[PDB]
RNA sequence: AACAUGU
RNA sequence: CGCGGGGUGGAGCAGCCUGGUAGCUCGUCGGGCUCAUAACCCGAAGGUCGUCGGUUCAAAUCCGGCCCCCGCAACCA
RNA sequence: UCUGAUCGUAUUGGGCAUCUAACCUCGAACCCUGAAUCGGGUUUAGGGACAGUGCCUGGCGGGUAGUUUAACUGGGGCGGUUGCCUCCUAAAAUGUAACGGAGGCGCCCAAAGGUUCCCUCAACCUGGACGGCAAUCAGGUGGCGAGUGUAAAUGCACAAGGGAGCUUGACUGCGAGACUUACAAGUCAAGCAGGGACGAAAGUCGGGAUUAGUGAUCCGGCACCCCCGAGUGGAAGGGGUG
RNA sequence: UACUAAAAACACAGGUCCGUGCGAAGUCGCAAGACGAUGUAUACGGACUGACGCCUGCCCGGUGCUGGAAGGUUAAGAGGACCCGUUAACCCGCAAGGGUGAAGCGGAGAAUUUAAGCCCCAGUAAACGGCGGUGGUAACUAUAACCAUCCUAAGGUAGCG
RNA sequence: GGGAUGAGCUGUGGGUAGGGGUGAAAGGCCAAUCAAACUCCGUGAUAGCUGGUUCUCCCCGAAAUGCAUUUAGGUGCAGCGUUGCGUGGUUCACCGCGGAGGUAGAGCUACUGGAUGGCCGAUGGGUUACUGACGUCAGCCAAACUCCGA
RNA sequence: GCCGCAGCGAAAGCGAGUCUGAAUAGGGCGACCCACACGCGCAUACGCGCGUGUGAAUAGUGGCGUGUUCUGGACCCGAA
RNA sequence: AAUAUAUAGGGUGCGGGAGGGAACGCGGGGAAGUGAAACAUCUCAGUACCCGUAGGAGGAGAAAACAAUUGUGAUUCCGCA
């Protein structure tokens, strides 16, 4: 069995933050490994590494012979221009210039001397029928209806969040390399396309490296599981039920080793400030034994976790968000159809909706950045919105995080109250001297911890969330459901986590649209455990994406 | 046995004036060594990185007041 | 936090200059524009990884 | 399963 | 004198080398329960962080300067 | 013939069980043996591919062996200190000791470096929405009492201090001549050439207003140059410059 | 303690704990052998108290000793993908060079497989060892039987001073 | 003065050997020697430490400081002695001229601090019999104060 | 055989030069006779280049002495 | 012999060995003081000492050797390098 990828003695370290540290693996084909770990662990540096992008500090990680890599990264990056040329500067990237130098000899050869040209059409034509691109028109056609792309002739700008993730995944799975490296797949995608992910990533020829948060994508996809430690990296099997085990065991013998260490400190530093009596001598091997025991009692501080905490606005009163009648459309397609509904007081409204069909529109009719088509919203004097937008501003990549959240102010308002800015960015994990760490280097986990950050300082009373349980790992993710039970205005949370509106909701919004209507939503009162009970009484076959 | 912990110092720098004036020195030879602009230079004469006021020409040394700044010049 | 960084000249990867940075403040590669000894003119100079 | 006291 | 801990609400202690938001138990104060007092339940008030002089945007913390309290060494003739 | 499952022969290792023939027996009897609680042999009764021993290998190891365990010091110990920068001691050049008197340093800065151009501060006084001793504004007076990334001295208002434009000289090949110095080191340097930055030019720039922010030699690591290449062509390893 | 120390030191009879199932454990030996003992757990050896009388409290966190074997970590041996050196041949060519390179022999060798130990989970103090602070509170004063709090593996009981 | 039928005292012959013996345990004893016996050999061990080192005259004539040191009672290089060969007044004294200085002294409304007594009086304390800032008129002090200055 | 006979350079090598360097730039190390006429683009006089000298001033090696040094017990005596 | 073939052991007759010597030789075992201004690698040194075994000498000795592509042609020992 002859490897994709090895790891010999390799050491990675961001100065005081090690990401490997004498690590030494090997990656066959057909191996499905589904690497976990908290935020800040290194898990998206390690797959920068095996994709090429990265160098490690030393060490000798490289590649087998031909065993071409592709990566995703966990904010995929897209060309501008048209969605059908979006899918063919990867997996059709080298083998339509052969087609476009094809069709070009198909002219120019008959115009011009035919000796030298007569090879120059014959050795791309003995590239065409070991990868058989002859057909490559319908190998597009096939590769869009798998994963429901949209259609070929629109620009890449006015797309979702989701349809930027099924474009880019369309990219990886035409090259099938015989790496993947699958950084958070499943981010922004519905309950259909995660489904289907499943089960493409089954029957797969190649090694799949997928690094994810929650629990339910990878016991379908991976049967081995990695982990980063602080440095360290653990193989064994299993499936995610066994993670939290062994992770919640290193902890606890650490634990009360730590604290057997504590205890022999006290009792040897009660020694070397004992003074040394008559003319026997303090020994210099139990003073030197101290000074290195006091060391490693200082590489050893890990606790560090503060709670979300939402600052609470003023009292809310009787109306908070009314919509009657609301239309909302772009072109010929619509969205929102005849929707009325009145948000509550001090609850929490989850959105549910598949891929394209109008979530984060409909936040921007409430916010009033979009204009409704026919009917109103109507807010009430008493509200005050908290929302920020993924695309209009967001973040700016060379200012540092300290001053995303002010805007290089001493003290900032949170809503009628004074509070320091470094002592609010600290109660948001960026301690120390983190909080120089430009909005560049920030993982996924600390974008979505600082978009949290620009929010919240906004100081209201009816919060919009778009996708918060977006990159957070569970010791977190249970952090921030805490802080929406604890918020006595009203939250509307769109995501696509099953698992997280069946927590923390108490009505539910969602689209019911048929083949008939197509833009029909609905209101229900009461929890996401209860909607799929109600669903029942109102009222496949797997796409094969290649041959 | 109150042991002051006063007793660390720095090594002499050697620094002052090392050619005076009415001496004939020679093209590139030091004439003041100091901490700041103590002396300035005046003709012929160039100050350096840590205002050493070397020579430019050989010739004699003079020093003088320019603007209240006193100076160090090389007659040619 | 100051790290020794060696730059590269991107023609001819020689590594002709040893610096420091701050690493907190410059996360990303310096590119300088000094003097290659082996092109003889100044080209554009970047850190190595 | 609760339950001490009385110028 | 010399070392090296310590001073935080009325009493006891966290927080401190990991600078930003002063905390925990009892006690005190007002209301309940009881025939009444305890116990228990509810709501509150209370601190120049021993004093004063330095860095920082910001000090109970970091660093000096003094004032008390506690512990340990003072061995060889 | 591929991916996966399954069956079958041949082969080859790992456990477990049984066997006896290597090996083991201070179980027994007989013989050399005339005198033998030694030793060897024969047969028997048991153990058995284990144990024991060889070579390789991890652990454990004051049981034993060889040794180390600094100096200054108002005797030694205890306490303190050890290199580097700044001032007083220092007796108007330099230098100068003490367990003499005060502080710092083991960095920081991709501009807080280079260049061209422009500007002057603190404090005080009068007027002014929130505005207070003091935010920002306007006008008087003000020659250095502010400021200098960082201790202190020497300096700096002509600014080396406050602001803006473009940039990488925080260079490569050298360096006559000097300061310091036991040696080893440490420090300054006009100017010539390549190739650049800024400036209309003259010109200035081999990092920072200056002096602290560091470590000899050996032995190794890396990139580059293709210098030697143990019969010859290679390579191993050495060599040079960074 | 011949030769400045005859005692309160050592021994002792009694006590307990641990080791030993039999050419035993322990000891002298490189080994054969020997002692133990021509003895066989009421015997033999090692440790610590020291007739007798009344007694011998609490602590298993530390460090040992005994047992266990889930998990981590871990040697040689087995295994020998890939990579590098050399070159038959081939390709561009100036055959002054450059590139690709089978088989073979060598260099350096990864995944995988693998015991004790150590970390780990338990018991053990007649195993080496350890057995707390500050403040209030009663008929004049005084002292606290009593209470508050912090901490530990547990806070020095009987008796004595 | 203690034991003196007992764990007694003694004779003759025998066994245990040096990191070993033996020890009712004192580091005791092992040939007048024991925290590792005695004797030959390695061997003329080594000692930054102490002692000693022998005949004469003639010329010149020191040092006890600097830097470094597992260094401080030792040593290396310098400094100072002597001698061979080079150089020849370049050394030193005095007079004349050209130069930098911040001690002694003095000064401080020239700065940073200290500081006596008057006058004015911001604040603070009980309409103000106490506090007395900043200014101001005379008299002062300083190694880390200097407009000056031998 | 040794020392002298030519050096420079890490070394291939080149050689009264050679190494660094892009350098007919500068340096490092090494060679290199005016006190003397003439000839000598020459220069008021003085030298440069170059024949003849006014027939310039060099030099090493081996023996035996002496001073110090090296390896030996190394000036002699002395431990535990 | 036990035990059958037989061997261990036993009988008789012939020959030989043992131990000493001042040095030198060969093969095997193998220190420490000392030098490194301490010391462990290293040195002292395969020395001192010990064990086996000789000979008048001993060991080595007739190329599975060197060389550099021309050549020398068993070993020992002295001089150089
Ligand atoms: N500016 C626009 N112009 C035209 N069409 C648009 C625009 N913005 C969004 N759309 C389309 O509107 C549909 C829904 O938009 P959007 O609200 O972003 O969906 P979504 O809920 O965000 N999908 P997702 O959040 O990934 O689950 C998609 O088909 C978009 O392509
Ligand atoms: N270039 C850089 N310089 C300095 N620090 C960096 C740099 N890149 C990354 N880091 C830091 O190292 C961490 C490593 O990121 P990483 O953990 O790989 O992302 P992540 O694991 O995917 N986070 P998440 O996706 O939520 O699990 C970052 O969170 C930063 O704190
Ligand atoms: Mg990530
Ligand atoms: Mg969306
Ligand atoms: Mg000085
Ligand atoms: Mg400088
Ligand atoms: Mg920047
Ligand atoms: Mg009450
Ligand atoms: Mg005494
Ligand atoms: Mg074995
Ligand atoms: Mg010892
Ligand atoms: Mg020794
Ligand atoms: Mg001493
Ligand atoms: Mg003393
Ligand atoms: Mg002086
Ligand atoms: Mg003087
Ligand atoms: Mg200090
Ligand atoms: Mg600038
Ligand atoms: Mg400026
Ligand atoms: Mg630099
Ligand atoms: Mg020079
Ligand atoms: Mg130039
Ligand atoms: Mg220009
Ligand atoms: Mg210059
Ligand atoms: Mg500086
Ligand atoms: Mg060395
Ligand atoms: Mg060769
Ligand atoms: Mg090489
Ligand atoms: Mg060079
Ligand atoms: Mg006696
Ligand atoms: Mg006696
Ligand atoms: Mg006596
Ligand atoms: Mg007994
Ligand atoms: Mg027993
Ligand atoms: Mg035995
Ligand atoms: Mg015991
Ligand atoms: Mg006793
Ligand atoms: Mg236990
Ligand atoms: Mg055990
Ligand atoms: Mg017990
Ligand atoms: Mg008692
Ligand atoms: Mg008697
Ligand atoms: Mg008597
Ligand atoms: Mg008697
Ligand atoms: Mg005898
Ligand atoms: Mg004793
Ligand atoms: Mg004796
Ligand atoms: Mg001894
Ligand atoms: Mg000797
Ligand atoms: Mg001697
Ligand atoms: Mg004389
Ligand atoms: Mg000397
Ligand atoms: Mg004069
Ligand atoms: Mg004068
Ligand atoms: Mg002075
Ligand atoms: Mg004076
Ligand atoms: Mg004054
Ligand atoms: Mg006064
Ligand atoms: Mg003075
Ligand atoms: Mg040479
Ligand atoms: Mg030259
Ligand atoms: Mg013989
Ligand atoms: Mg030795
Ligand atoms: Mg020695
Ligand atoms: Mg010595
Ligand atoms: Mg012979
Ligand atoms: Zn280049």
């Amino acid at each position: 069995a002859e490897f994709i990828y090895t790891m010999k003695k390799v050491r990675k370290a961001h100065g005081d933050k090690v990401i490997l540290d004498d690590v030494t693996l090997s990656f066959y084909p057909g191996a499905k490994i589904g690497v976990v770990g908290p935020n800040g662990a290194g898990k998206s540096s390690v797959l920068r590494i095996m994709a090429g992008l990265d160098k490690p500090n030393n060490g000798d990680a490289f590649l087998a012979t031909g065993a071409t890599v592709g990566i995703l990264q966990q904010e995929p990056p897209l060309n501008e221009d048209k969605t059908v040329r979006g899918n063919v500067e990867e997996g059709m990237g080298d083998i339509k210039i052969k087609l476009d130098r094809f069709n070009e000899v198909a002219e120019l050869m008959a115009t011009d001397y035919t000796d030298e040209l007569m090879e120059e059409m014959g050795r791309l034509q003995e590239e065409l029928d070991h990868a058989d691109a002859w057909d490559l028109d319908a190998q597009l056609e096939q590769a869009m209806d798998a994963l429901r792309c949209p259609p070929a002739d629109e620009p890449v700008t006015n797309l979702s969040g989701g349809e930027r993730r099924r474009v880019a995944l369309c990219k990886l799975l035409l090259s099938k390399p015989d790496l993947l490296l699958l950084d958070e797949p499943t981010n922004h995608l519905d309950a259909e396309s995660v489904q289907w992910l499943e089960q493409h990533l089954a029957s797969y020829p190649g090694a799949i490296l997928a690094v994810t948060h929650d629990r339910y994508f990878l016991d379908n996809v991976a049967e081995w599981i990695l982990e980063l430690d602080r440095g360290r990296a653990y193989p064994y099997e299993g499936n995610y039920s066994t993670y939290l085990e062994k992770k919640a065991e290193r902890l606890a013998v650490q634990g009360r080793k730590d604290a057997k260490l504590q205890k022999r400190l006290t009792e040897e530093l009660a020694w070397v400030r004992s003074g040394a009596k008559a003319r026997q001598a303090k020994s210099k091997a139990r003073l030197q034994r101290y000074e290195e025991m006091a060391a490693e009692a200082e590489k050893t501080r890990k606790l560090d976790f503060e709670e979300i905490q939402i600052p609470v606005g003023p009292r809310l009163g009787n109306v908070v968000v009314e919509v009657d009648h609301l239309d909302k459309g772009y072109d010929g397609r619509a969205l929102i159809k005849d929707l009325s509904f009145s948000l509550p007081r001090n609850g929490i409204v989850g959105v549910i909706g598949p891929n394209g069909v109008g979530k984060t529109t409909l936040f921007k009719t409430i916010v009033g950045l979009e204009t409704p088509d026919s009917g109103s919203v109507k807010v009430g004097e008493t509200v005050k919105l908290s929302y920020v937008d993924q695309a209009r501003a967001g973040i700016d990549p060379r200012k540092t995080v300290w001053e995303v959240v002010s805007d290089g102010l001493d003290y900032i308002q949170v809503g009628q109250t004074e509070v320091p800015s470094r002592a609010y960015v600290s109660a948001f994990g960026f301690k120390g001297p983190d909080q120089q760490k430009p909005a560049g280097v920030l993982s996924g986990g600390e974008r979505n911890r600082l978009n949290l950050a620009l929010t919240l300082k906004q100081g209201g009373n009816l919060i919009l969330l778009d996708e918060p349980t977006n990159d957070l790992d569970v010791e977190t993710l249970g952090s921030l459901e805490n802080a929406l039970l604890n918020f006595p205005g009203c939250a509307v949370v769109i995501s696509h986590d099953r698992w997280f509106l069946d927590r923390t909701c108490t009505h539910i919004l969602a689209w019911e649209g048929d083949d008939d209507n197509e833009a029909k939503w609905f209101w229900f009162e009461g929890n996401f455990g209860a909607y799929e009970e109600n669903k029942v009484e109102r009222l496949v076959t797997h796409r094969k994406l290649t041959r | 046995a109150s042991s002051s912990r006063n007793g660390r110092d720095s090594a002499a720098q050697r620094l002052g004036v090392k050619r005076y004036g009415g001496q004939v020195v020679k093209a590139g030879e030091i004439l003041v060594r100091q901490r700041g602009t103590k002396f300035h230079p005046g003709v012929n004469v160039g100050r350096g990185g840590d205002d050493t006021l070397f020579a430019k020409t050989a010739g004699a040394v003079e020093f003088g007041i320019k603007r209240g700044r006193k100076t160090v010049s090389i007659v040619g | 936090v100051r790290p020794k960084i060696t730059l590269a000249c991107e023609v001819c990867k020689h590594r002709n200059y040893i610096t420091k940075k701050n690493r907190r403040n410059d996360p990303d590669r310096l590119e300088l524009k000094k003097f290659c000894p082996n092109c003889g003119k100044h080209q554009a100079h970047r850190e190595t990884r």
